[PDB]
């Protein structure tokens, strides 16, 4: 695998070193994405995403292909999806996205999100940009630039982690320990998004996305999630807002979906259910692999 | 206890027999030695201080080190070169804060330039083809420790003061898979601090029993044993302090009792 092989089609992506490129394989007509990584030397985060993309080989996990390592450039050789959830969700802004096709993805998500969670990796970055559609009825985990390997039990580990309308509440007041149970959150979160089509806490800053959950889930206290008034950014000030009834939260989900929601989104990471458990939760009895309505 | 925790241990016992160095490399590097190995890993020791790093960023920079000379022969006066881009590659897989290039370049005392540095680092990339995940004595060390009856601070930083040993000589460490070595460590630990030994619910999970131990806990007892006398001092210096509970100021016990 070499760049002569290769022939740009058109730029995809943004990112940070850091431009992605569609391109065609001209021996075997594969498309792929040219995710191109500019060289403090390799970056720590392309040293992890790489690594740790070699090692995880899934369904609904993005395929890293090859790695073109040179003087000057390192690329890395993705499968090309054709869109990105987020702008999937634009596409179908009025007049939805089918409850099946949902519960398709979802079952599709957590089953990524386990095998990760087996395999020792915390993605940490789940968001509806970073998952990858194609015209089939696939979903995949992509951006795994936040990722790390994780140790049994946890130590402590980065801070400033998952963009923040998906943050998990553990990280926003500030435990020293976090652990798998922080991609279920952004999953729940991800749930919600594609059943409302809006972000389910979409704060601008950390107090402020507390102050949402808080208003939707109701305000923490020993009863619900022992050790939280113990935490370092926990204040005896939090307003103490009312939990809601689920069904207002996401009216258009019947009673296996907000189960499965309102166990997705537990306050106490301990109870919050794990991916694998999830997959069988009665949502998905029924589930069947839609093709998305669109293009 | 978590989900994933069977799940993790069994993919840990798959990719450390993938990750493991080439046991007899050493015969075949021309210009260095077991003893040059072990000055390297000691130097390691005291830049992993320095700079206050993980102990698993110096099991996983050991790990690169050994699968990196399984393949390539490399002069003596270039062994400190590579050592230093396996620990600037570990602490970036590993560290939240690494350490700067500039700040390895500064601990080899000018030895290398910054390019030298960042040349390896490639190098050392292309030679692991960047199959950096892999498992250390010590991420099987943290699993053990949840089966502590009840959990004894003492037995954990002995175990990992065994487990950093091990590092030090290639001869015979080298034959040991990291889970091996790690199960060795902790009955070592656990019999020295209390007198238990290697749990039964730690067979369960394992499958090793202490016969299946013997072999490697015999030469672990050995290094514990001769541990004063040994030309690198590192280890012993580092875990004399209150982080560790001083537990390197443990006397070994005399016999094992087999
Ligand atoms: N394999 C792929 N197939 C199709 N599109 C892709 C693929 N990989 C990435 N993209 C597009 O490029 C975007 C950026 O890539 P990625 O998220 O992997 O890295 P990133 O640098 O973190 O990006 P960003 O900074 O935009 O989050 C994705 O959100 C996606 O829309
Ligand atoms: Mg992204
Ligand atoms: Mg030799």
């Amino acid at each position: 695998g070499s760049m002569e092989n290769f022939q740009k089609v058109e730029k995809i992506g943004e990112g940070t070193y850091g431009v992605v490129y569609k391109a065609r394989n001209k021996l075997t007509g594969e498309v792929v994405a040219l995710k191109k990584i500019r060289l403090e030397g390799v970056p720590s985060t392309a040293i992890r995403e790489i690594s740790l993309l070699k090692e995880l080989n899934h369904p609904n996990i993005v395929k890293l292909l090859d790695v073109i390592h040179t003087e000057n450039k390192l690329y890395l050789v993705f499968e090309f999806l054709h869109q990105d959830l987020k702008k999937f969700m634009d596409a179908s802004a009025l007049t939805g996205i089918p409850l099946p096709l949902i519960k398709s993805y979802l079952f599709q998500l957590l089953q990524g999100l386990a095998f990760c969670h087996s395999h020792r990796v915390l993605h940490r970055d789940l968001k509806p940009e970073n998952l990858l559609i194609n015209t089939e009825g696939a979903i995949k985990l992509a951006d795994f630039g936040l990722a790390r390997a994780f140790g049994v039990p946890v130590r402590t580990y980065t801070h400033e982690v998952v963009t923040l309308w998906y943050r998990a509440p553990e990280i926003l007041l500030g435990c020293k320990y976090y652990s798998t149970a922080v991609d279920i959150w952004s999953l729940g979160c991800i749930f919600a998004e594609m059943v409302t089509r809006r972000a389910l806490f979409p704060g601008d800053s950390e107090i402020d996305q507390l102050f949402r959950i808080f208003r939707t889930l109701g305000t923490p206290d020993e009863v619900v999630w022992p050790g939280v008034t113990s935490m370092p950014d926990y204040k005896p000030s939090f307003p103490k807002w009312a939990r809601q009834d689920f069904s207002k939260v996401v009216p258009p989900l019947d009673e296996d979906g907000r189960s499965l929601l309102s166990q997705m989104l537990h306050y106490d990471p301990n109870k919050r259910i794990s991916a694998k458990a999830a997959l069988a939760h009665p949502f998905f009895q029924d589930v069947t692999k839609p093709v998305p309505h669109l293009r | 206890v978590p989900d994933y925790h069977e799940d993790i241990h069994t993919y840990l016992r798959e990719m450390e027999v993938k990750c493991k160095p080439k046991v007899g490399y050493m015969k075949k590097q021309p210009d260095i030695t077991n003893s040059m190995r072990a000055i390297l890993v000691d130097w390691l020791v005291e830049v992993g201080e320095e700079y206050k790093l993980q102990n698993e960023t110096l099991h996983l920079a050991v790990n690169y080190i050994d699968r990196f000379l399984s393949s390539m022969s490399v002069l003596r006066g270039k062994l400190q070169l590579v050592g230093t881009a396996a620990m600037l590659l570990a602490s970036k897989f590993e560290e939240i804060y690494p350490p700067e290039v500039a700040e390895f370049v500064y601990i080899t005392d000018d030895t290398y330039t910054k390019k030298q540095v960042l040349r390896m680092e490639h190098l050392v990339l292309k030679v692991l083809t960047f199959d950096l995940a892999a498992p250390t004595v010590n991420q099987f060390l943290t699993q053990y420790f949840l089966h502590q009856q009840p959990a004894n601070c003492k037995v954990e930083s002995l175990a990992m003061f065994l487990g950093e040993l091990s590092l030090i000589d290639a001869d015979p460490y080298l034959k040991y898979l990291p889970s091996v070595i790690a199960g060795a460590a902790f009955h070592l630990a656990l019999y020295t601090v209390t007198g238990q030994s290697w749990p039964e619910s730690l067979i369960r999970k394992t499958g090793y029993t202490l016969e299946s131990l013997k072999p490697c806990l015999m030469d672990l007892h050995q290094t514990y044993l001769k541990a004063p006398q040994h030309a690198q001092q590192s280890i012993r210096e580092k875990y004399k302090n209150s982080k560790y509970h001083g537990v390197s100021l443990l006397n070994p016990p005399e016999t094992l009792n087999l």
